[PDB]
C-alpha cells in the first residue's frame, strides 16, 4: 500500500524502522518520538557507523507531516545473545534546548514590559520561531529566577493567564488560550471504536477555589496592597462542599486572580473526566470531535488533548486519544 | 517571610505584644524585635509590620515594624539619622557640617 | 457622601465623591407568599382598579 | 450458604458485584473499598445509566457492619473488544472530604485552648462526628498554617501528643493512645494460616532519640527558652549506638518532648517486626491476639494493625492481617 508512515533523518529515509512510535501531548511542552533500527555486523569485515547524536527528524503520517525534531538525542544499541542484534533512537520538539537549558538572560529581571516580550528575550538564545496568538497582558515587575529552566519560567508565567504552551507540528512553540478549532471526526461507538475507558474522580474536583497575593505597584501598600487583592471562582458543577485555597506567585491583579482562578478550574475539570480511544487505522491535536458511547451515554462534543501513532512489524497498527470536554 | 498590617500594641514584661492582621494571626503575638529603636503607634493607623517566622515554625513570628509609608523622611546625600515616626520634619541629623536637630521645643533632664 | 477607590491608577485623585443623592434602589428577591397573595389580587374583583 | 458479605448503595442492594475488595488500615485517616460490577448493553434499545457520583455505601460482612463510605466517589466504566464490558466503583471513610479539603478556619490562629476545642471547630465545618478517647493537651499557641489540609494538620498534632488518629467501621473519626482492648482470635500455626512472612531489619531502628526546640509561652525566653528544653529518650531493645537527633514543631514542653519521642520508638518499633498472615475464610482492627510460629519463636502478644477482606468470582475468598507489637 501507499506508505502510511515516512520518516526522514536530515533527508536519507529510513526503509528499515522496524518499529515505530509517535507522541504528541497538550499537557507538555515537547513531544517524543522513537524508532527501532535493525542492524547487522559481519565478523572480520568492514563496518559502517554512522552513530549520529544529533540531527533533523522527520515524520509523515499518510503524505502529511505528522513531527519536527533536533533529532538522535539518544541513541542505545541493544544486543541479545539469542533473538537479534538492533539500535534504538529518540527524538523531541526543536525547543528541546530550552526544556534542558538554564537561562542566561542579559541582566535577569525586567522593569517594566509585557509577557509577549519577555518570552521573545528567553526562547530567541537558541532561535526558536515562537507563535503567538493569545492576548497581551502588562506585568509591572518580572525578575526570572537566577538559574531556573526555561521551561520552568514559561509555563509558571503562562499558568497565570491561562496560555496553554505546547508545540505545533512543523517545529514552533504555540501559546493559545483555547482550541484551534478544527473540527475533526465523528467518533462513533460500533463505526471505528476499538476500546474505551472513561473515568470521573471526585478526588480532583472543588466547588470553591480562593486566591491570595500582595501587590508589587509602583507606589501600593497597606490596606490596599495587603488585605484588599482577594478574589473567589466557583465551579457549581460540583454539588458538594470541598473548598479550597491557593496563593499567587506574582503582583496581584484582580484580573489576574480570576485568570489563575480560571486555569486551575479547567485543569481540575479536564482531569475529572479523561477518556481514552483506540481507533485502528492511522488530524491534530486540540481538534473538536463528536462521541457517541450510548452504554455510558456521551452524547458531548469532546477537545483531543493527546495523539500516538504506534506500529508493529506484525502489522498490528494503532492509534489512541485522550480526549476532555 | 511574610507580610501584614498593624491595628494595636500592647505592653508586657518582656517586650511588646502585637496584633498584625493577616487573618487574625493572633491577639498576642510573640514579642517583637527592638534593635534600639521603638515606638507606640496609635491604635489601627498606617503601617506595614513584616514577620519573619522562627525556622519554619509557624508557632513563631517575631515583628519587624516599620514607620508609615507616608511619612518617610527623603533624607538629602551623604545625610542619616532619625526621625519622629510619625512626621518627617521633626528629626535628627549627624552631617559633616553639625549635629544638626530640628523641633519648635527642647527639653532636657 | 465620600468615597475612596480600591484599585489605584495612577493619575487619578485617591478619593471620590457621589452626587447629591445616594445609591439606593437595591432590593431582594420575591418569595412564594408575597407572590400569591399578589396573583389573587389580579384574579380578584375589585372596584377603581 | 448465607451470604458472608452484602454491599449496600444508597439503600438499594448490589446483586451483581463480581468482585469486591475492603481495607482499614490502622496507620491512616480514612479507610477504602472497591466492587468490580457487569454491565450490559444492546444496540438500538434503550439503556438505563446510574452513573451516581456520590451516595452512600455499606458492608456488612457476616451479617456485620464492616465499612461506611461518602461512597461512589469515583466511577470509571472500563470496556475490550474481547473478553467483556464491565464497570468499576470506589469509596472511603466519611472523613473523605477532610483528606481532600483545605480548611476554612473563621480566623486562623487559635489564642489558647486545648487540641480537643481545636480538632471539633476545624472538622464541624463538614458534619463529621468525632470519637475522643484520649487525654486532653492544653497548649498556649496554635496557629493552624494557611490553606494546609486538614488531614496533615490533625496528624501534625496529634505526632508530638502519641495519638493515633484513625477511622472506625460506622463514620466516626477516632483519636486514641492505645489500643481498643478487644481480644481476638489466637491464630496458631497449622490451624488456620495460610502464609505467613515476618521480618527485622535494623535499617529503622535507633537506640538513642533526642528532641529539641525553642519555648512560646505567654513569657520565657533566654535560656529558659533555648538551650534548656532539651530531652532525651532511649529504646534499650536494639544493642548498639545509632544515635538519631529531631527538632519539636511547636512550644516545646518537657512532657511534650518526650511524648513526641515516645510516639517516634512506637512507629520505629513497630515498623521493625512487621508481621503478615492469610487466614482463608472470612473482628476490627487494633485487636489483641496471639501466634504460634516456632520456626520463628513467635509465642507473644500480637496486635492486628491492618486489615483486608478480598474475594473473586473464581471463589478466591482470603484476609490479610499487618500484625507489629
Amino acid at each position: 500500500m501507499i506508505k502510511p508512515m515516512r520518516i526522514f533523518i536530515g533527508g536519507e529515509e529510513l526503509e528499515t524502522y522496524t518499529s515505530a512510535r509517535l507522541q504528541r501531548t497538550k499537557k507538555q511542552l515537547t513531544g517524543s518520538l522513537t524508532v527501532e533500527i535493525f542492524l547487522n555486523y559481519v565478523p572480520s569485515k568492514p563496518v559502517i557507523v554512522n552513530a549520529v547524536r544529533g540531527k533533523e527528524i522527520l515524520v509523515y503520517v499518510m503524505g502529511e507531516l505528522a513531527f519536527t525534531g533536533e533529532g538522535g538525542s539518544d541513541v542505545t544499541v541493544n544486543f541479545a545473545k539469542g533473538q537479534g542484534y538492533s539500535v534504538t533512537l529518540t527524538a523531541r520538539g526543536r525547543t528541546k534546548y530550552l526544556v534542558d537549558s538554564s537561562h542566561s538572560h542579559p541582566t535577569g529581571s525586567f522593569k517594566d514590559t509585557s509577557d509577549r516580550k519577555v518570552i521573545e528575550a528567553l526562547v530567541k538564545e537558541h532561535k526558536v520561531v515562537l507563535d503567538w496568538q493569545g492576548t497581551e497582558v502588562k506585568e509591572p515587575k518580572i525578575t526570572l529566577r537566577d538559574g531556573n529552566r526555561i521551561f520552568n519560567e514559561i509555563f509558571e508565567r503562562c499558568n497565570q493567564n491561562c496560555h496553554f504552551a505546547y508545540e505545533t507540528r512543523d517545529g514552533k512553540l504555540l501559546v493559545t488560550d483555547g482550541t484551534t478549532g478544527v473540527v475533526g471526526e465523528d467518533i462513533v461507538l460500533g463505526q471505528n471504536i476499538l476500546d474505551f475507558s472513561a473515568e470521573q474522580s471526585e478526588d480532583r474536583a472543588n466547588s470553591e477555589i480562593t486566591v491570595k497575593g500582595h501587590r508589587v505597584a509602583k507606589d501600593v501598600w497597606g490596606k490596599n496592597a495587603i488585605v484588599q487583592p482577594v478574589q473567589s471562582v466557583a465551579d457549581s458543577w460540583v454539588g458538594a462542599n470541598i473548598p479550597l485555597t491557593i496563593q499567587h506567585y506574582g503582583d496581584a491583579t484582580n484580573e489576574s486572580l480570576q485568570r489563575r482562578a480560571k486555569f486551575e478550574a479547567d485543569r481540575r475539570a479536564a482531569e475529572s473526566k479523561s477518556v481514552n480511544v483506540t481507533v485502528f487505522h492511522v488530524w491534530d491535536i486540540g481538534n473538536i470531535h463528536y462521541v457517541e458511547i450510548p452504554p455510558e451515554g456521551i452524547f458531548d462534543v469532546m477537545e483531543c488533548v493527546s495523539l500516538t501513532y504506534s506500529v508493529d512489524a506484525k502489522s498490528t497498527l494503532e492509534t489512541q486519544l485522550e480526549l476532555a470536554p | 517571610f511574610e507580610r501584614h498590617v498593624f491595628r494595636k500594641l500592647d505592653h508586657t514584661d518582656t517586650g511588646a505584644i502585637v496584633t498584625v492582621e493577616g487573618s487574625g494571626t493572633m491577639d498576642e503575638d510573640v514579642p517583637v524585635i527592638n534593635s534600639g529603636y521603638g515606638f507606640n503607634p496609635e491604635d489601627d493607623e498606617e503601617l506595614e509590620v513584616f514577620l519573619l517566622s522562627d525556622g519554619s515554625d509557624a508557632s513563631g513570628k517575631f515583628g519587624v515594624m516599620t514607620i508609615p509609608r507616608n511619612k518617610q523622611r527623603k533624607w538629602p546625600k551623604k545625610t542619616g539619622g532619625i526621625q519622629h515616626p510619625f512626621n518627617a520634619d521633626k528629626f535628627v541629623q549627624l552631617d559633616d557640617d553639625s549635629i544638626w536637630l530640628k523641633d519648635g521645643k527642647f527639653t532636657l533632664g | 457622601t465620600e468615597g475612596s477607590l480600591v484599585t489605584p491608577v495612577p493619575g487619578i485623585s485617591s478619593a471620590v465623591t457621589a452626587y447629591g443623592g445616594n445609591f439606593c434602589g437595591g432590593d431582594d428577591a420575591e418569595e412564594c407568599e408575597p407572590f400569591r397573595t399578589r396573583y389573587l389580587q389580579r384574579l380578584q374583583y375589585e372596584p377603581r382598579l
